[PDB]
Parts: C-alpha cells; structure tokens; sequence
C-alpha cells in the first residue's frame, strides 16, 4: 500500500525502488498581455526520479517544445511523466529495473499504472510523506542544466555526492530531505547557510559542499533551526 | 400464453415472477403460474421464509420447452425441471387450471415494463453466461461470483460475464495510453462492440441481464458488471447515436423499476455522478438524468 512513517526503513533495503516527483515537469510564468489579459509562458522542467538507496538521480529534462500545440497541459504533464518513467525502466537492464515506483503525488498513480501495464510485477505506490523534492530546482547545478537545455535530455547525478562512503543510505536520505526542506522553506537562508564559509567548496563532480563530518553536524543543525524559525515567522510562535 | 406448474409448495416461500411476487404458505395448495407472456425471457425466483438468505431463481423461455417447479427436500430448494412428455404436461396443466390452483401472471395491458427491461436479453446468451448445458433454463443466486471476481472459486457455478477492465492491455493501445484511458471509444467500439459482442444488441442484452440479476438476487458481481458496462459507454467520446438513445431508455426503465429502499446498495455513487455530470455523455441521457434526479437526488 502507501508509504509512510511506519514503513520508512523499506526505502533502504535491497529491493530496487525509485521515487518519482512530477512537481517540476510543467513550469510556467504567468504574465499580462498587451490587451491586459493573462497568459502563461512555459519554461523547461524536469522529472525527478531518485533511487533513495544509491542516490542515483535520473533527471529527465522536459523541454518547452513538448508542450507546443497541446491542450490541458497540467493533465498532459502527468502522462508525459509516466511515458518518460516507463521509457527509463525499459531502457534499464532487467536486473536494474525497480520492483517498486513510489510517486510523490497521488495523481501520478493512474498515468504510471497505465504506462507500466507491460510490467505487472512493478508495484506503483503512493506516499503519505510530504517530501520536499519540488525544491530540487533550488540546487544550482540542477537548475542550471534544466534552464540551459535546448532539446530533451537525460542528465545522471548522484544526489548524495560521496556521502555513502561515510554514512548509511538512511542517514544520507535524511540529510537530503533536510536540505531540501530548508531550501523549500527559505531558499535564501538555506543557501546562505551552505555557502557562508568560502573555504568549503563544491567539487566539480558534486552538487553540495565538501563538508567534514563535524561541519555536516553544524550545517544540519543550522537547517533545523531555519525550519523551526520560518515555522514561527509563518505561524507566530 | 404459457404455464409453469408446481408439483406442490411444501415450505413457505416468497415467489417472484419477473417483477411480481407473492407469498405462499407452508403446504398451501399452490400449483403454479399461468398466462405467462410468450415472446420474452422470464425469471421465476424464490426467497424462503425461514432463510431469507440466498435468493435464487431460474431464467427460462417457455418457447424452448415445458418447464415445472418441484421442491427437493434433500437439496432444500425449489428446482426447475423440463417435462419431455408433452401430453402428460398439457394434462397436468389443464387439470390444475380446472381446479383453479394457479396464479395468473398479473400483467396490466398498458404496461411495457418487462419488455423494456428484457428488450435485448436472449435465452441463448443467458446460457453462455450461465453454463449448464444439459438444461434449457439457467439457475442464478445471490452468492454466485463472476469470472472476473474469481480472477481477483468454483468455475462450474460462475457468471461468465464479459470481462471489462479499464487498466488492462485489452483496453489500452500501446502508445495511446493517455488517449485510450481518458476516452474509451477504442475499447467500446473496436474491442468490445466489433470484436467481442459483435453488435450493440448483444452488449445491451448482457447489460440488462446483469442489472436484473443484481436487482432480483442482490448479486454483487452482477451489479459491478452493470455499472462497468454503463461507464464504458459514458466514458467514450464517440458512441453511435442510436446506442446513446437506446441506453437512455434502458437505464430509465431500470431506475424506474428499482425498489426505492435498495438504491443505497445497488447504485454506485461514483459511476452515476461521473456518467450524468462529468462524462462525455453527460448531456446524452436526458430521460435517465431526469428520473435519477427526481427519485434519488441524495445519491447525487
Ligand atoms: N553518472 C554517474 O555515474 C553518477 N555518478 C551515478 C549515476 C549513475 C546512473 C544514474 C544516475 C547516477
């Protein structure tokens, strides 16, 4: 069934699984027309498909040309997402295909199920978690490759950098969701925390700074403070 | 006008014939039903006074043979049987009529209800849904499961309705995933009408039979089939104009006939709201929408 607090360690067992987040697939700016009406202009988007055990991120860039001449784009975006995830699975060797796909939004269940009819043994699951994957476009290197794309493109990343050399996948996913939750709640503050000390750099082949274990504890503490803070600034507590 | 004689009525029972019903007391001198209209299928059905559990009955067509009812004290039910000796049967029936021991099928002359509920229902199709080829009549009861229900356990006692599943390869063409899921016309017109049912008359016949088994026996798998066959048409953007007009008439008479006190269970809120107010055909069922709104505005 659904994925929640009670069955959280399942994410880090040895059954291959993928989260799929479609938040950033169909992205628009809303603006006024010369006649004073409102219109949208699409910008490039992305599917966020993540193996939480390994940190492997399959970032399928959705170029604005995929929307040209199409209607009901928010509905189409869910089906396009499911088309691209099914295509990804088919592209992987059998022994690398997932045994479950967890969608971060329930509206992806029927599109994905229909596109995966050929894979009756891959379970399509919703989740009761409010995961912060929409904030993936607050990671500068990911935003940069999405905005620069001139055509459909798949970009492969490890969203944990080298962290699994020193920590478990449970701890790595916890750090990731903490960073993304912070970026989602107060992007400016979060980014200030991460870059404040110019001596800690981001390796060319990495997404996040090269913190020592001790510095990650400090950073993680600052991200927690931020999230509670903004939670007061928002709620007055 | 044909007759279904009863050998006797040894246990107290409510007997239905089509949409009618009457009470027979234990050992009451009852010997059957006469004046049954020729030209339609019929159903004779039973609910024992002691065990209102298990409604059961028999679908038959008096043009296909001489049928009678006889209680079996071993299996504990009223059984339909065929009498092959035609002179014996006419003699039995003539004697029961002379002694006035039969009820009369109580049809009002103005009244087209049964025709309207069974317009496309044929015995030969019933007998393919209900497989028991050594008899010309078909037994159904409250508990019998459908082929599709069994896939999700005794095959000989199953209702072999056509399986309809909207998230299936049969329903979804590779590469038209979104198109075929959101507009089911392919599945309706090519897979089901042209491919499986052959024509809309056989489609409507199965839909009508499923509804009647749901209504008369409380058969849950039958109710599922009835709603699936409605939803498949309503969720198709492209439906022959004559099918939509006929569907409105079919559903009108089904809703008209449904006991008011059984709508809570026999009507699926999601299907009807989707069909009358959201689907492609939301504006094509005027008669059905009007009777539904006046009779079950709560469900909606
Ligand atoms: N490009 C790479 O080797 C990544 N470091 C690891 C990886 C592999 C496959 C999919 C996503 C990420």
């Amino acid at each position: 069934g659904a994925m929640n607090s009670s069955n959280y360690a399942e994410l880090f067992n040895n059954d291959i699984k993928l989260f799929v987040d479609d938040t950033n697939v169909y992205r628009v700016t809303v603006h006024k027309t010369f006649e004073g009406n409102v219109a949208t202009k699409a910008i490039n988007g992305c599917i966020f498909t993540l193996n939480p055990k390994t940190g492997h991120l399959f970032l399928k860039i959705i170029h604005t040309s995929v929307w040209a001449g199409q209607k009901r784009l928010s509905q189409l975006a869910k089906w396009k997402t499911a088309e691209e995830v099914s295509a990804l699975v088919r592209s992987l060797p059998k022994e690398e295909q997932p045994k479950q796909i967890i969608v971060t939004r329930k509206a992806m269940l029927d599109p994905l199920e229909v596109h995966m009819l050929d894979f009756p043994n891959i379970a399509i699951r919703p989740t009761e978690l409010r995961l912060p994957f929409s904030a993936a476009m607050s990671i500068d290197k990911l935003s940069d490759v999405v905005m620069k794309a001139t055509e459909p493109q798949m970009v492969l990343f490890n969203i944990y950098d080298d962290w699994l050399d020193r920590i478990s996948s449970y701890t790595a996913f916890s750090r990731l969701t903490l960073l993304l939750r912070a970026l989602k709640t107060n992007e400016e503050s979060a980014k200030m925390i991460l870059l404040s000390d110019p001596t800690i750099t981001i390796k060319s082949y990495h997404l996040w700074p090269s913190f020592t274990d001790e510095q990650w504890i400090t950073i993680e503490s600052q991200m927690r403070d931020l999230i509670l803070t903004e939670y007061g600034r928002k709620y007055n507590v | 006008m044909n007759t279904v004689p009863f050998t006797s009525a040894p246990i107290e029972v409510t007997i239905g014939i089509d949409q009618y019903s009457f009470n027979v007391k234990e050992n009451q001198p009852f010997h059957g039903i006469k004046d049954i209209p020729i030209g339609h299928v019929h159903v004779i059905h039973f609910q024992h006074a002691d065990n209102s559990s298990m409604r059961y009955g028999y679908w038959f067509d008096c043009r296909m043979g001489n049928f009678y009812i006889q209680y079996d004290p071993k299996d504990g039910l009223y059984k339909m049987m065929e009498e092959r000796d035609g002179a014996k049967f006419e003699n039995i029936v003539h004697n029961f009529k002379e002694r006035q021991m039969m009820v009369s099928y109580p049809k009002i002359d103005e009244d087209d209800t049964w025709y309207n509920l069974t317009e496309f229902v044929q015995m030969d199709k019933i007998r393919k849904i209900v497989r028991k080829d050594e008899n010309q009549f078909s037994y159904v009861d409250s508990s019998m499961t459908t082929v599709q229900e069994n896939e999700l356990s005794d095959p000989a006692h199953s209702l072999n309705y056509t399986v309809i599943n909207f998230k299936s390869r049969e329903a979804i063409r590779p590469g038209h995933e979104m198109e075929d899921f959101l507009d089911k016309s392919y599945y309706l017109n090519t897979v089901m009408l042209q491919g499986i049912f052959k024509n809309s008359s056989n489609y409507f016949g199965e839909l009508q039979f499923a509804f009647l088994n749901a209504m008369f026996f409380g058969n849950y798998g039958s109710s599922l089939q009835w709603h699936a066959m409605i939803e498949l048409i309503c969720s198709s953007a492209t439906v022959p104009k004559h099918m939509l007009d006929k569907l409105d008439e079919i559903l009108y008479y089904q809703i008209k006939t449904l006991p008011e006190q059984y709508s809570d269970i026999l009507l699926n809120e999601r299907v009807w709201n989707i069909c009358l107010y959201s689907s492609f055909q939301k504006n094509s069922l005027h008669n059905t929408e009007k009777i539904m709104e006046n009779k079950y505005p709560e469900l909606l």
